[PDB]
């Protein structure tokens, strides 16, 4: 199993970098693995090919080049195959193998190798994507001979600027049953420029553009490795409008659900992942105009995210970017918008759920995510929490959005507070500050207080949201949050009374799983479980 | 006349080259063979042209693609061309073999069966395509009888026909990479086992290794029953000859060790061995076990999981 | 150290009783390197040829084969113009066949032998190998002229 595999592999990596000469005798046994790549996942494959390749292209062990030829063999053979699973392995192997051999005929070897993988991988869309993803991963992780990167960058730039990038002429080419314009420009850019993107005509000619975002990532990272993070060649690209349908209404085109719906949902999905990759690109840049464009792009992302989650409702079946979350709410109904908040909080929840219980975030430590989020959630999402409490204390679509915003806010708080690094003492400094800001949300001045006092003030702040809660899930999240704070400290009665209150409300529905979790929250924490069950079984009858 | 196809490819696809096919018409043997003899770098480029030039959307591209294949199989084989060119040209013939309609690949595979009957397969580098074509036949589920049925009868004809005694092992190393069923792997390996008899001994061990790594997605009962029944017969004949020892001892051993390094990664291999070598009722133990079966077991006692099980059987 | 003993024996055995038509001496210019000579074989296009070789014995010799080049250009199916020899006994196994059972004398013998009988299956010059296979006369002529151009005095 996978951790055994991983650990062994790490051991092998350690042993080869430590003592090559000893394992080079028995590298033969390691060559004999290659029959049983049938039971290894892609990631392990990367390290495996790394080891064998650092064996062979260690400079004394090139007399024993048998390894080198045999893996060349399985490369081209495995790489060849029609079936994606096999093509996959060879793809990754080739890429990683190429990486390490390149640290003049070696440059011709990697050239031939990368050209043939690119040529073979052109035909399958999934594989083309994978190449660009994997080649990007390789160029980023490895510092490798800038001649080869100077070779690949001039290829990728040219192929990108002819493949996708077209003129910003206001009429696109294609007989479309849709008002196709150049939408989601910044409009601060010069609109009569050359650089635009042929997204929807490529998507209609499909029925290459699903590989668009990672291909841009690849181009950028060749450019980032060459010019050392100077993005003055590209910064005309976040200026571009994108050739799309008028997406903004998904209510005028309701109850005519065709393959048009699949087209539209996939179109918005690519547009947002495109925009996510632009934010991934230009996040490192400190220039204020660039950051302004990135904020405008987040507003474009977030409004299309509301249209996409709403399109999935009608049709059934980085972290430094949250430095923009310092922007406060401008709630459209009562008077960073509501769709801005739902998208950013949906993003941070979908990251933290995978990460703490995805390659860019996974190459960062979980401790790095928790440390940075403490500055980047609490003292500006408590503002958004307070505005949500103000709104819900007092038309339909913004209520449905801000209920879900409120759910997501409490979900990110629960993910933060349920972290298993806080029984461990080094993270208790973070917890003292975290409760010191939640205690300091109501009134300040009480500093260097005992832990239990900070816990009681934090839960006293978090408990009095209970009247404003619009939906059952936010209630359950609030009680699970109060439980994971109060277990640090008596409060059984509090959790029981609150669970009982939220079982006693009307709730205009409720899924069985949420109500199961709330009943086990009530009955376990009640003073007498027997008299609690006899209370529910002397009301279970007058139903 | 080589720099009047580089221009043709340098601009656009199937417009001038699909016609440039119908113009020349003579034979892509002089244009490769004699062109290769001087400079093969041309051939690695050239084929990129013809193939982009002869797209399979049209049948007069497809039969020009079906002939260039029948050519370059035969030239790499009979031809003492360099390794370096062959490592490319095959690379191409693999890389492009994916997108064919049904009845051309069965004919290419019939050429391959005809070659395994007769042809001087002086390198089975020619048969490096034979794995991926049975893949690309199976992915096209359309009636040409479907693709998988044609694959089944095709590998039945590979098994029924005589194997090149020289490179029988190299043919058996190809069914390693194809996905197969039980019946298919069983047919191919019981023929690879019929072939131990009609060989030198010193090449039986690596063949046994390439049988076991196949048997990992196939029959184990069969692989080890074959090795055991074979060496059982061998040692009995060595005994009644005594009533070729100094090497018969190297083989038995090297085999036990090669089956060790497999039962090491394949815990089910060991369990099937052990089940095969049960006493159960004492009448199975008076047809099962051997002077070779037991050296093999008493090597096996070194595996940590397996020591104990083994001994207990032997003792009882 | 196996180097020192091998060199001492082989040098003097090759200085006093070499194989016929073959010489091998400690290169005067490079007394770590060797100079080898193959005399043009009777009944071959290499007839009337003196073929100079640079014979470097790797430091791990005799556990590794010699690295030997023709200094004399030769027109041969299995030997390019730069002098590289396609022969298993100059590579470690499983591909090659080198072991300390063999030596400078027996491999210079295997070389003179290949010069007599080219093996077309390991072709360095595909043109020369196909001309050897189909047009013996043209090969023999170009090779004999090659002998009189490059292996002459």
């Amino acid at each position: 199993n996978e951790a055994e595999v991983d650990t062994a592999l790490d051991v092998l990596l350690e042993l080869v970098v430590l003592n090559p000469s000893a394992m080079m005798m028995n590298a033969v046994f390691v060559k004999g693995i290659l029959d049983y790549l049938d039971n290894i996942s892609p990631q392990q494959i990367r390290k495996l090919f790394y080891v064998l390749s650092t064996l062979a292209f260690s400079k004394q062990n090139e007399a024993s080049s048998h390894i080198q030829d045999d893996m060349h063999l399985v490369i081209r053979k495995q790489l060849s195959s029609t079936v994606f699973k096999y093509k996959l392995i060879g793809i990754i192997g080739a890429v990683t193998m190429a990486g390490i051999m390149a640290a003049d005929e070696q440059c011709t070897q990697v050239t031939s190798l990368l050209q043939l993988v690119h040529s073979c991988s052109e035909q399958s869309p999934q594989a083309s994507a994978l190449y660009y993803d994997e080649f990007a991963n390789l160029i980023q992780h490895e510092k490798l001979d800038p001649k080869a990167l100077e070779w690949v960058g001039h290829t990728i730039c040219n192929d990108f600027q002819d493949a996708f990038v077209v003129d910003s002429c206001v009429v696109p080419e294609g007989d479309f049953p849709f008002p196709v314009k150049a939408l989601y420009g910044l409009e601060e850019y010069d609109t009569q420029d050359g650089i635009a993107i042929n997204l929807l005509p490529l998507l209609f000619s499909q029925d290459s553009p699903l590989c668009l975002a990672p291909y841009f990532r690849l181009l950028r990272l060749c450019v980032e490795r060459q010019h050392n993070g100077n993005l003055e060649e590209i910064d005309g690209l976040l200026d571009c409008p994108i050739f799309l349908t008028d997406l903004e209404p998904g209510e005028k085109l309701e109850s005519m659900s065709a393959k048009e719906r699949s087209f539209m949902c996939s179109l918005i999905f690519l547009t947002l992942n495109w925009f996510r990759e632009i934010v991934n690109a230009f996040c490192q840049e400190t220039s204020p105009e660039m950051k302004g464009k990135v904020l405008t792009r987040l507003k474009h992302i977030v409004e299309l995210q509301i249209i996409l989650e709403k399109y999935l409702a009608v049709t059934p079946d980085d972290i430094e970017v949250f430095s923009i979350l310092h922007c406060g709410l401008v709630t459209k109904f009562i008077l960073l918008g509501p769709p801005e908040l739902l998208f950013l909080l949906e993003d941070l929840s979908q990251k933290l759920e995978s990460m703490l219980t995805f390659s860019h975030l996974q190459q960062r430590s979980a401790q790095e995510i928790v440390h940075c989020v403490f500055q980047l959630l609490t003292p500006m999402c408590n503002h958004l929490e307070n505005i949500h409490n103000y709104f819900q204390c007092l038309k339909v679509q913004e209520y449905h959005i801000m209920s879900s915003c409120y759910q997501r806010l409490l979900q990110i708080f629960h993910g933060l507070f349920a972290w298993s690094g806080f029984s461990q003492p080094e993270n208790q400094n973070l917890l003292y500050s975290a409760l010191h800001v939640l205690s300091s949300r109501l009134k300040q001045g009480e500093h260097s207080q005992p832990l239990e006092e900070l816990l009681s003030q934090s839960v006293h702040y978090l408990q009095n949201f209970h009247q404003s809660i619009p939906s059952f899930q936010c209630a359950l999240y609030l009680i699970r949050l109060l439980m994971v704070i109060l277990e640090k400290s008596q409060n059984k009665e509090k959790i029981a009374s609150l669970a009982r209150q939220f079982l006693c409300r009307v709730w205009p529905n409720i899924s069985n799983d949420q109500l199961h979790a709330l009943l086990c929250i009530y009955l376990e924490h009640t003073e007498s479980i027997l008299k609690a069950i006899e209370e529910i079984a002397g009301v279970g009858v007058p139903e | 006349m080589d720099q009047k196809i580089l221009s043709l490819a340098a601009e656009k696809t199937a417009d001038k080259l699909q016609e440039f096919l119908q113009t020349l018409r003579e034979g892509d043997l002089t244009n490769l063979l004699q062109n290769q003899a001087v400079k093969g770098k041309v051939a690695g480029a050239l084929l990129r042209a013809i193939f982009k030039g002869s797209p399979c959307s049209e049948e007069a591209g497809t039969l020009r693609r079906r002939k260039i294949y029948t050519c370059c199989i035969q030239l790499v084989e009979s031809g003492d061309l360099q390794k370096e060119i062959v490592s490319e040209i095959i690379g191409l013939l693999m890389l492009e073999a994916h997108h064919f309609p049904g009845p051309l690949l069965v004919e290419l595979a019939n050429e391959f069966i005809s070659a395994v009957r007769e042809g001087s397969l002086v390198n089975g580098k020619s048969l490096e395509l034979l794995p991926i074509i049975l893949t690309a036949l199976a992915t096209k589920k359309e009636n040409l009888l479907s693709g998988e049925e044609c694959k089944k009868q095709l590998i039945n004809t590979l098994c029924s026909g005589r194997w090149d005694q020289q490179y029988v092992i190299q043919l058996t190393s190809m069914f390693k990479d194809v996905p197969l069923t039980a019946e298919e792997v069983e047919f191919v390996v019981e023929k690879a086992l019929s072939m131990f008899s009609k060989m030198n001994l010193q090449e039986i061990p690596p063949l046994v290794y390439q049988l076991l790594v196949l048997s990992s997605k196939g029959s184990r009962k069969s692989v080890l029953e074959g090795i055991i029944a074979f060496f059982s017969a061998l040692d009995k004949q060595h005994n009644e000859e005594q009533s070729p020892s100094g090497e018969l001892r190297h083989v038995e051993g090297t085999i036990i060790l090669h089956i060790v390094f497999a039962i090491k990664l394949d815990y089910e291999l060991g369990r099937e061995l052990v089940k095969h070598l049960k006493v159960g009722q004492q009448g199975d133990s008076n047809n099962n076990l051997s002077p070779f079966s037991i050296a093999l077991l008493l090597s096996v006692t070194r595996i940590q999981r397996f020591q104990d099980q083994v001994l207990d059987l032997l003792k009882t | 150290m196996q180097r020192a003993s091998r060199l001492k024996r082989e040098l003097h055995m090759l200085a006093t009783e070499p194989p016929p038509g073959i010489t091998c001496w400690q290169d005067k210019d490079q007394m770590d390197d060797l100079r080898a000579q193959i005399l043009g074989g009777a009944n071959t296009p290499y007839e009337k040829g003196v073929f100079k070789l640079e014979v470097i014995i790797p430091e791990r010799y005799p556990f590794e084969p010699p690295q030997i080049r023709f200094l004399t250009p030769i027109y041969h199916p299995n030997i390019d113009s730069a002098g590289r020899i396609c022969l298993d006994v100059l590579k470690l196994p499983p591909k090659g066949a080198w072991r300390p059972s063999l030596n400078i004398a027996t491999v210079l013998t295997s070389i003179q032998l290949l010069m007599s009988e080219p093996n077309p299956d390991d072709p360095l010059m595909a043109d020369i190998s196909s001309e050897f296979k189909y047009n013996k006369p043209a090969f023999l002529k170009n090779a004999r002229q090659w002998t009189e151009k490059h292996a002459r005095q």
